[PDB]
RNA sequence: GGACCUGGCGGUGCUUCAUAUCCCUCUAGAGGAGCCUGUUCUGUAAUCGAUCACCACCUCUUGCUCAGCCUAUAUACCGCCAUCUUAACCCUGAUGAAGGCUACAAAGUACGUUAGGUCAAGGUGUAGCCCAUGAGGUGGCAAGAAAUGGGCUACAUUUUCUACCCCAGAAAACUACGAUAGCCCUUAUGAAACUUAAGGGUCGAAGGUGGAUUUAGC
């Protein structure tokens, strides 16, 4: 519980109450309604002007949605103990009571329901195109969001070097252009499916086979280079992980990309149970060094989104995710503004800068006449539903929290 | 074990869609309320909701199908079909019950029309 | 020292705007593992001054890097791997110095500084020749060497300059 | 190691063409005004937010009634929606992998899932504050500018007004055309009309045909 009331005050450092108003106080994190540079935003329009019909709106439908609901590949443990369970339910029952083979193949077919089926998606160029004008501007937004959570906290820093797994559009490369854009001299993009390297290509050249690159330093390689000498200042993966077959395949790339993180390792995934459950696999992954001797010595450690590096109190049941708000790309079937939800993880190599931590609000904040309701995740490590009030909690604590939204940091002390 | 390892009846009423009503299936309830000129469509309307929610609640697991509510002056008539699994003394005992409810209820001379069958009458398989 | 990767294949075709695996007409050793084995063949070159000739890619350029040189001279003839030479050149600030231009007809007697010349009879003068060059220019370049050498003067105006 | 079989080539290029959408052509509009939207930036102690809400100040107190609260929770169920998953026979090759057609015919025939939304209480629960998430009062708060995204009137002569419903008379580019632009007043409906709608008067603004692109069509 990181707010006790009465007790817990602001912490102001630097002077912020009196040197600033509150809307703009340090723990504020809020990015406004997010819109694609016009380079990206012509050459996709360029790049789909060959057939930008209604089958395009069913097909972008069709994936986006079957991309959110997707679940993690099923593991064979799971597998055994629910075919256990259900052949023992079966035994128990006198009519499915039948001989083994007929019972192990009626289990097989109950278990054909009540588990999903994973596939491997075969990103072909038709694929690749439907991807693009699918997901271009939600994991354009959401990188945004997550480069914006370090400037924010830590504007000192001047990346040099980035790598990027699974860099399908090349959305990565483009939010750090445009927000590192003065410091970044090479930007390391993998891809397994040629047609996306193709179409990242295309993109950066303006829509063109032929062109000149608007980001300049990026490289295309189709295999994770797989070498702890070459070290990365930043490292990200967005939505790309749910891809791999099978958890060793997770736990190998992310201990790859850590061993080649020199700063900032930044781990995206749509914001639902399957991508939460795997970014915290990645976190214990990476915090539980398991290392004998690494070439890099340095600790990690959390920088976003948890104040604390303790097991998430949500993976029992709920899910930690955050919103961003973009404008979508000008299409036929695109008009209002949309929302990206997306959960998100930073790992950063050293210790934390200090111990004044403050809570997370993971949830939308609910404003209320003379009252406020706030989802914090306490850096002990807990969940507080706090319900502030300028009575109970102070005058500046109540103003913080009405002025906050979702995924800020409520400045607290003690 | 592993993944790759692993990788309905329905009575003519269910069977058909509901762009067929005026051709193939017909109207479960019958009365001028819906007809032009006619008054108080939306008062018979919710006195069919509510025959329908009693009549399936008073006959739990016997109706085999829908009811079919008919209106002729102030009569009531409810034709439904059950099924042949609850004792005839208990039927007896419920239809009694459920006029003289529901004729009380609507103020008109309400009346209960069960057919028994077997079992479901099954059409297709869906 | 950090360097940037070493390009593959399909970076060279696109640079080469050749579009295809077929008009090539060149062999690269795109293998940082042969180059260091050559480079150490090439001798001890710790603060040592070094002339490299047909680069390429830069696998020999890396490998030498990684040594501790005192500054790398590369002479490039295609305006089309000074990119990457120049990328390589941010990476490691002040040893490496790009020149586009044949190797057949650059001076090198001016390259470098003054102070390194020393007597013809004394041991072979810190200064080192690395080339993985085509080999339909490899041989006028020994030939115009040893010219040189029977002069005294070009590269080996520094003194018995060592050639790999 | 020799010979052979099935292949796959997520294959690579060329000659022909059906080559429909998309091009081009044709026509029709629109794109430049004056209404709105959504965003951003700037600025506010505060919200250009639907009496209520917000900011700055104060007050009340066992009070209303063992009070009171349009508070949270469907991330509690239930339900309403939405997301995703769910062959046989007969011949040939020596009875090898394997193969099987000729028409004036030569073996071929047959339910679960969801940090989903929706209590702008469909219902059943669960928790919150209860000298303040309750009840009052006094002031203030009714922002400013671009942009880009798209639903919105005419620019006049094949025009406008009158008669008429197609054989008429006038006016015509500065007393020309045009406003669903602004202002005032009447009527309608309602307890209530700056609120909403309609009519009359006032007014007679831009507009002078708008390129790239570009919107439609059988
Ligand atoms: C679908 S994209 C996700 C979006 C992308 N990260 C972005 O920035 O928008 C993930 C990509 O990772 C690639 N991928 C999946 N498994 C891989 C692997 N084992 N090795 C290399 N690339 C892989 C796939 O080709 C796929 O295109
Ligand atoms: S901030 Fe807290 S609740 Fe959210 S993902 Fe991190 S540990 Fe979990
Ligand atoms: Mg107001």
């Amino acid at each position: 519980a990181a707010l006790v009331p009465g007790v817990t005050q602001v912490d102001n450092k630097s002077g912020f109450l009196q040197k600033r108003p509150h809307r703009q106080h340090p723990g504020i994190l809020k990015l406004p309604h997010v819109r694609l540079p016009q380079a990206l935003a012509n050459g996709a329009q360029l790049l789909l002007l060959g057939s930008a019909g209604p089958t395009m709106e069913n097909q972008v439908q069709t994936l986006t949605s079957y991309l959110w609901s997707r679940h993690l590949p099923v593991e064979p443990e799971e597998l055994q103990r629910r075919a256990r369970h259900l052949e023992k339910k079966f035994l128990e029952n006198p009519d499915l009571s039948q001989t083994e083979e007929k019972l192990r193949g009626a289990v097989l077919h109950a278990l054909r329901k009540t588990t999903y089926h994973w596939q491997e998606l075969s990103y072909t160029e038709g694929l690749s195109l439907v991807y693009m004008a699918a997901r271009l501007d939600g994991g354009f937004a959401a990188v945004s969001r997550a480069f914006h959570e370090i400037r924010a906290r830590n504007p000192a820093f001047q990346p040099q070097t980035l790598m990027d797994f699974g860099s399908g559009t090349g959305s990565v490369t483009w939010a750090a252009h445009s927000i590192w854009g003065q410091s970044l001299r090479e930007y390391m993009c993998v891809d397994r499916s040629a047609a996306m390297l193709v179409l990242a290509e295309k993109l950066l050249k303006g829509g063109s086979e032929s062109g000149e690159p608007y980001i300049p330093g990026v490289f295309f390689r189709q295999f994770l280079p797989v070498s702890p000498k070459v070290q990365f200042d930043v490292v990200v993966s967005a939505f790309s992980l749910s891809e791999l077959p099978s958890k060793a395949d997770r736990t190998e790339v992310v201990q790859t990309l850590w061993r080649k993180t020199g700063h900032f390792l930044v781990l995206v995934e749509n914001g639902t149970k399957a991508g939460h459950s795997l970014l915290m696999d990645a976190r214990d992954l990476v915090l539980k060094g398991k290392e004998k001797s690494p070439l890099d010595p340095r600790p990690g450690f959390v920088f976003a989104p948890c104040p604390h590096e303790l097991p998430c109190p949500q993976l029992t049941n709920l899910a930690c995710s955050f919103s961003q708000a973009y404008h979508p790309i000008p299409f036929s079937w695109n008009k209002k503004p949309k929302e990206e939800k997306f959960s998100m993880v930073i790992l950063a190599r050293g210790s934390p800068e200090e111990a004044h931590r403050w809570p997370r609000i993971t949830q939308p904040v609910l404003k209320r006449p003379r009252h406020v309701h706030c989802h914090l995740c306490c850096p002990d490590g807990h969940m507080q539903h706090a319900v502030l009030t300028a009575r109970r909690h102070g005058r500046d604590l109540y103003r913080c929290a009405r002025v906050s939204s979702w995924g800020d940091l409520l400045p607290v002390l003690t | 074990r592993e993944l790759p390892c692993a990788w309905k009846p329905v009575t003519y009423e269910e069977a058909h869609a509901p762009h067929y009503i005026a051709h193939r299936k017909g109207w479960l309830s019958l009365h001028t309320g819906n007809l032009d000129g006619e008054d108080h469509a939306a008062e018979r309307t919710v006195e069919d909701v509510f025959l329908r929610k009693f009549m399936w609640g008073t006959f739990p697991g016997c109706l085999a199908d829908q009811l079919v509510l008919k209106r002729r002056g102030n009569q009531l008539e409810i034709c439904a079909v059950v099924l042949r699994q609850l004792s005839p003394h208990k039927y007896y005992f419920l239809v009694g019950y459920s006029e003289t409810l529901l004729s009380y209820f609507y103020k008109c001379p309400v009346r209960l029309h069960l057919q028994t069958v077997p079992s479901k009458v099954v059409y297709k398989y869906l | 020292c950090r360097l940037p990767p070493l390009p593959t294949i399909r970076e060279i075709i696109k640079l080469l705007r050749l579009q295809a695996a077929k008009q090539l007409s060149q062999n690269f050793l795109l293998d940082l593992r042969l180059t260091d084995k050559i480079v150490r063949k090439a001798g001890n070159l710790t603060n040592a001054y070094v002339y490299e000739v047909g680069p390429g890619p830069g696998g020999i350029t890396r490998s030498i890097l990684n040594a501790d040189v005192a500054e790398l001279l590369v002479v490039e003839k295609d305006t089309r791997f000074i990119p990457g030479l120049q990328m390589l050149s941010d990476a490691a600030p002040g040893k490496l110095r790009i020149v586009h231009g044949d190797v057949l007809t650059f001076k090198v007697e001016k390259a470098f500084s003054e102070s390194l010349k020393r007597p013809w009879e004394d041991d072979p003068p810190n200064v080192h020749i690395i080339g993985n060059l085509p080999f339909s220019v490899s041989t006028p370049l020994i030939i115009k060497w040893l010219e040189n050498i029977s002069c005294r003067d070009g590269p080996f105006v520094y003194g018995r300059t060592q050639m790999t």
